[PDB]
RNA sequence: CCCAUAGUAGGCCUAAAAGCAGCCACCAAUUAAGAAAGCGUUCAAGCUCAACACCAAAAAUCCCAAACAUAUA
């Protein structure tokens, strides 16, 4: 949270994040959706964009990324948490 | 020398035989008093923020009509209180509760397929009579939708359940 | 969140003179009488100011020692800095500088009979309370400047509440009466058990095991 | 970023303590106080309000407006005291339920109170605690100000002349 | 336990996957156990040589693991957690070496490099006598008679 | 190095000698041993 | 080295009288070393300048005020009436420091043009002198002191004498010691 | 740099650690807050 | 900077002064009985009554208990 | 870790006391944010905290016995 908005988080375009409200391992995709609609990560990036599907069909939350290079970051996000998943969006925008 | 001085006048062997033999041996059992004992916790009284939150929700429920949920979308102060101006425009209550307290009561107020959905920051809004297509528009004005699983009328919709009330 | 109440109280009456008192360095009337070097009003506990008196916290000392002007000087000084009078007031339960100490001219050789007075200086043992202080404060946000002031006093010393000094006591005592070390000094020096009286005082007979010297060991029971 | 402060709508020419901060943000002196005159002077002049302003990046600006201060509006309302010493616990200055309701109703134009659902009892509860600091007390059909008004008056003049002893003695 | 992988041209995939979970044996010696040295009559009976258990507590790279998932004492913990300083400092866990891109030893509390070598040693009744061990598994169960002799 | 101010068992600085647990449980023999002179003596 | 102190039976001898009279020298040598001249402007005037309109004596610095803004251009106000600006523009013309008065309003420009390097050689060798003539007085004082002292060598202990003398000398050697240092300061000052 | 004794968090950023054998305090933002323990 | 004018003391009875924000001016109607609900009518003017009266379970109690909660976590942190 | 809207720059003489020059009170809006706890600003501004949410060591001819962790008092 700090340290996204601190990087500036620049060279992103397009945020998807999609998932079940009945599905169990959730929070882990809800905490990232929660931290990427703060503010300050908003703020820095007008051009980005961030959507997230609430789509009731299917079990499975996931998570995309389309960066300004153009490359596509894609995350299983059932069996995953939070933190790391920041972290790994942070070396990504390292990269 | 004298008996008082500045520095800690060194004793006579003998004496300092007798001061470390006299010493507190405290009393141990032979067992940790943490790993085996495992001694149980009072019964913990319960208190009038719950008393009058578990009422304030029933005066809710049993009086409204449309209930719903939508993830804390955490934006900023000012820009929350506008949204906050043109949903009370629009009619609709909006609280937040802490699930810590809520889910025991929606552990007995028959809405036991809700559990699972409330977890971490949301935002509970609820109306006398139907304001999906409004609330749904703004929620789509926004760069995304919050809501989930929210019902109405005492029937579960999801977000294409309400866009099918909706039309 | 789990909120607790807060305290509420209507007992409290400050002082017109919440701050403390000049402190003068001798009496305005200078004995020229001079008294000896006599250390048992600093060997030993105190008896005194043990207790309370219209006031929740205080500095206590568990070992014993002299107070000079300088001494009084930084109390004063820095307790008028840190508290504020509305709110909160102190006293001395310490009297002024009373017995005098001599010193002969420096670089002058042993003898010539007895040197003249330089100073007064008050006496303290352990056990005794040196300053008070009540209001409507507790004893954490106080803790700082006093147990500072504590470690600025020449003997040892500590911040202290009537709870924690009940506590230290009962401790103590509970320690005394649950040691399980069958041999104790209150009973081998009452009997004298094995000669050690040559070693020892007839002051240990009270000041039996926590004190040496003008020292004071808590920890010993 | 963005400034709230009070401003006259009578005297806004040279802004002592706002044309400094204006100029570090760039705005200019003079757009700013046509802007102000331009929607202040047709309206009223020589009272004070809270104004909120903000500067772009492209230095754009857009000065939103609510209404002027419960502060002037309750002098306004009493005898211009400027609260006094040993301020609320006496009852220095006079108002009644119908001041209270008239006073809700001009307030209900402000915008952050426009903003929000303010209940009247919440408009009630916030403008009585504004009077307790200021020094008021709201009497209930309260009748014969004149012997009130002739006490402040004896008070006044036992201030500034205690003012005037302490000059002296200075 | 789970596995996470990052894998593609200009697109890539990160997945964590389930794994098998060992488990503990179905007998424990001592219920009422909050702590396992208490469950099974490990509280004064281990040491750095037996790493038959310490190799439960340890990360692949040779990490401590966290008290709040493990379920151990504070106590407990800090003893396993120097004496895993200690097995590893005496190289019994080769295969933990951690992540990439000379000499014998054992019992040494505290790292090789860090302490500064004593130039002087004092007299008898001041010496700089040197640590071994620690204090923490001063309580474990001495058939000697003779205590554990922790600073020579 | 190390030397001790003066003598080495007297003045204002001395050498520190230690107890160690033989004397330790040599004296609290003695001791017991004077408990039980203390109840034959009674009676 | 060491430094001694007395504070006992000593009945014939009073230090501190001597202290006094040594710190009564330092101040009078102080008074004449802040009198003389200086390059820096107005050190003395404003302080020691003297007016004649009043049959009692008041300084310039009493009726004046040294509340200036600039170095360059140095000015004095006239803190009490706008009619001894004249007053203290005739005390100042008057007195032997050579300035420019001017007069406005209530306020006197007073440029200072620099004095006739001679007129640091005698600034300097003023105060040479007067550090002489505070070392002659202190001489005398301390010989006073001295033959005082030693008039009662018969009843009192010869050892309490002799470190008195030494204790006198060395109180001497620190004033000596106090008084150069005020002089070579002011004499880098002058030069300055 | 300076060592004391006891160490002093300065502000929230000066962070406290053990290296060497001897506890430090180092802080990025302010480094005068450096603190070595002796 | 400071107000133009204050009123008579039956004139500031009779009507409230400072309420129009226009420059004519204008009186505002009065009635005691339609202009106050029933809430204005109870509402206390007296300072704010005493938590040994607050009821545990009002909301204002509770409010007053954190108020309380924070001023002494001031005070603590500012003698520190 | 988390986030922190504002009635209101509360009033008082100053160039301002916007929360921090000081004095009086210290209520009150939102379920929640101190008429302001710590920084900072000439004053402002701006940043955190509280709140609501989630869950012990130095000296001089060259230190000083050497070694030891386990086989029953
Ligand atoms: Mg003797
Ligand atoms: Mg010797
Ligand atoms: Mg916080
Ligand atoms: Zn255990
Ligand atoms: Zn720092």
């Amino acid at each position: 949270a700090a340290a996204l908005a601190r990087l500036g988080l620049r060279p992103v375009k397009q945020v998807r994040v999609q998932f079940c409200p009945f599905e169990k391992n959730v929070e882990s995709t809800r905490t990232f959706l929660q931290t990427v609609s703060s503010e300050k990560v908003r703020s820095t990036n007008l051009n980005c964009s961030v959507i997230a599907d609430v789509r009731h069909d299917g079990s499975e939350p996931c998570v995309d990324v389309l960066f300004g290079d153009g490359h596509r970051l894609i995350m299983r996000g059932a069996h995953l948490t939070a933190l790391e998943m920041l972290t790994a969006f942070a070396s990504h925008i390292r990269a | 020398s004298k008996a008082v001085t500045r520095h800690r006048r060194v004793m006579h062997f003998q004496r300092q035989k007798l001061m470390a033999v006299t010493e507190y041996i405290p009393p141990k059992p032979a067992i940790h008093p943490s790993c085996l004992p495992s001694p149980p916790s009072p019964p913990q009284e319960e208190i009038g923020l719950i008393r009058l939150l578990r009422r304030e929700i029933a005066a809710v429920f049993q009086d409204n009509r449309m209930i719903a949920v939508c993830q804390n979308v955490a934006l900023s102060a000012e820009d929350k209180l506008l949204m906050r101006h043109q949903l009370r425009k629009h009619k609709i209550l909006m609280k937040v509760f802490p699930n810590q307290v809520l889910k025991p009561f929606l552990e007995d107020s028959k809405y036991q397929n809700l559990l699972p959905l409330f977890v971490g920051h949301n935002m509970l809004l609820v109306s006398e009579e139907p304001k999906v297509k409004e609330m749904v528009r703004i929620l789509r004005t926004v760069p995304f939708l919050p809501l989930l699983g929210g019902c109405i009328d005492d029937t579960i919709l999801s977000r294409q359940g309400f866009i099918n009330y909706s039309k | 969140k789990t909120l607790l109440p807060v305290p509420s109280f209507e007992d409290v009456s400050i002082p017109e003179k919440p701050k403390l008192r000049f402190i003068e360095r001798a009496p305005l009337v200078p004995k020229v009488r001079r008294e000896p070097k006599n250390l048992s009003d600093i060997r030993g506990p105190s008896t005194e100011a043990t207790e309370f008196t219209e006031g929740n916290f205080a500095i206590l000392a568990l070992g014993g020692g002299y107070l000079h002007w300088g001494h009084f000087e930084m109390m004063r000084l820095t307790i008028n800095r840190s508290m504020d009078p509305k709110n909160m007031f102190a006293i001395w339960r310490v009297p002024a500088p009373f017995k005098p100490i001599t010193r002969k001219s420096v670089g002058h050789r042993m003898g010539g009979g007895k040197g003249a007075i330089d100073h007064y200086v008050t006496p303290v043992k352990a056990g005794r309370l040196v300053v008070e202080m009540g209001g409507r404060c507790e004893f954490e946000e106080v803790q700082g400047f006093l147990d500072q002031v504590a470690h600025k006093l020449p003997f040892a010393a500590k911040a202290v509440s009537r709870g924690t000094l009940e506590k230290m006591r009962k401790d103590q005592e509970e320690r005394e009466r649950n040691n399980q070390n069958p041999w104790t000094f209150e009973r081998i020096a009452t009997a004298n058990m094995l000669g050690i009286r040559k070693v020892l005082s007839p002051y240990d007979l009270t000041h039996k095991g926590k004190y040496w010297g003008k020292f004071y060991m808590p920890k010993r029971v | 970023g963005v400034i709230r402060a009070i401003v006259r709508a009578g005297l806004a020419m040279p802004g002592p303590p706002l044309g400094p901060v204006l100029g570090q943000r760039g705005v200019s002196i003079n757009q700013f106080c046509k802007e102000f005159n331009e929607r202040t002077k047709d309206i009223k002049e020589g009272i004070p309000l809270p104004t909120k302003i903000l500067v772009k990046p492209d230095r754009t600006f857009e000065i939103k407006i609510g209404q002027p201060t419960v502060s002037y509006f309750l002098k306004a309302a009493a005898g211009i005291e400027k609260g006094a010493r040993q301020t609320g616990k006496e009852v220095a200055g006079l108002v009644t339920l119908k001041h209270v309701y008239e006073i809700a109703r001009i307030k209900a134009q402000d915008e952050a109170f426009a903003l929000q659902d303010v209940p009247l009892s919440s408009v009630v509860r916030s403008i009585i605690g504004s009077a307790r600091s200021l020094g008021i007390r709201v009497v209930k059909d309260l009748e014969e100000l004149a012997a009130f008004q002739k006490e402040r008056a004896i008070f006044l003049a036992a201030q500034k002349e205690a003012d005037l002893a302490a000059q002296e003695e200075a | 336990f789970r596995e996470v992988v990052e894998t593609e041209g200009k697109t890539t995939i990160i997945e964590g996957r389930i794994t098998a979970t060992p488990k503990e044996s179905p007998n424990p010696p001592n219920p009422s156990g909050q702590c396992p040295i208490c469950r099974w009559n490990l509280k004064h009976k281990y040491n750095y040589d037996d790493v038959l258990l310490l190799s439960q507590f340890i990360r692949p790279h040779g990490g401590m693991l966290p008290r709040k998932i493990t379920g151990l004492c504070q106590e407990e913990h800090r003893k396993i957690e120097e004496c895993v300083k200690m097995a590893h400092r005496a190289g019994l866990l080769p295969n933990h070496r951690p992540r990439l891109p000379q000499l014998n030893r054992y019992l040494t509390r505290w790292a090789p490099g860090s302490v500064k070598p004593i130039y002087k040693k004092g007299p008898r009744w001041n010496r700089v006598r040197m640590p071994v061990g620690s204090p923490l598994l001063r309580d474990n169960v001495c058939y000697s008679r003779t205590p554990w002799k922790l600073y020579h | 190095r190390g030397r001790i101010p003066g003598r080495q068992w007297i003045g204002k600085h001395r050498r520190p000698r230690f107890v160690s647990l033989r004397a330790k449980q040599n004296m609290i023999r003695r001791l017991e041993i004077e408990a039980e002179n203390h109840y034959w003596l009674s009676m | 080295r060491v430094n001694i102190n007395a504070a006992l039976v000593e009945d014939i001898i009073n230090l501190e009288e001597v202290n006094e009279e040594m710190k009564s020298v330092i101040e009078a040598l102080k008074d004449n070393f802040n009198k003389t001249l200086n390059i820096r402007t107005s050190p003395g005037s404003l302080d020691k300048i003297a007016v004649v309109t009043a049959d009692g004596k008041l300084a310039l610095n009493q009726i004046s005020q040294i509340s200036m803004k600039s170095p360059q251009l140095i000015l004095v106000n006239m803190a009490s009436f706008p009619e001894c600006t004249a007053a203290a523009i005739k005390a100042i013309r008057e007195s032997g420091m050579n300035l420019n008065p001017e007069v406005e309003g209530t306020l006197i420009r007073v440029p200072i043009p620099q004095v006739t390097r001679e007129h640091r050689e005698m600034l300097v060798k003023l105060a040479k002198q007067n550090t002489n003539k505070a070392k002659d007085s202190l001489r005398k004082v301390r010989t006073n002191s001295m033959n005082k002292l030693k008039k009662s060598k018969d009843t009192v202990s010869e050892d309490t004498i002799r470190l008195i003398e030494k204790q006198i000398s060395q109180m001497a050697d620190d004033t000596v010691a106090e008084l150069d240092r005020h002089l070579a300061v002011k004499t880098k000052e002058l030069l300055g | 740099f300076k060592n004391k004794t006891v160490l002093k968090k300065r502000c929230k950023d000066c962070y406290l650690v053990k290296r060497r054998g001897r506890w430090y305090v180092y802080c990025k933002t302010h480094p005068r807050h450096k603190q070595r323990q002796m | 900077k400071d107000p133009d004018v204050c009123t008579d003391p039956v004139q500031l009875t009779t009507y409230a002064m400072g309420v129009n924000i226009y420059k004519e001016g204008q009186d505002v109607p009065l009635k005691p009985d339609a202009e106050y609900p029933e809430w204005l009518f109870e509402m206390n003017l007296g300072p704010p009554k005493t938590l040994e009266e607050l009821d545990p379970e009002s909301r204002e109690y509770w409010r007053r208990l954190r108020k309380q909660n924070i001023w002494r976590h001031n005070r603590l942190s500012k003698n520190k």
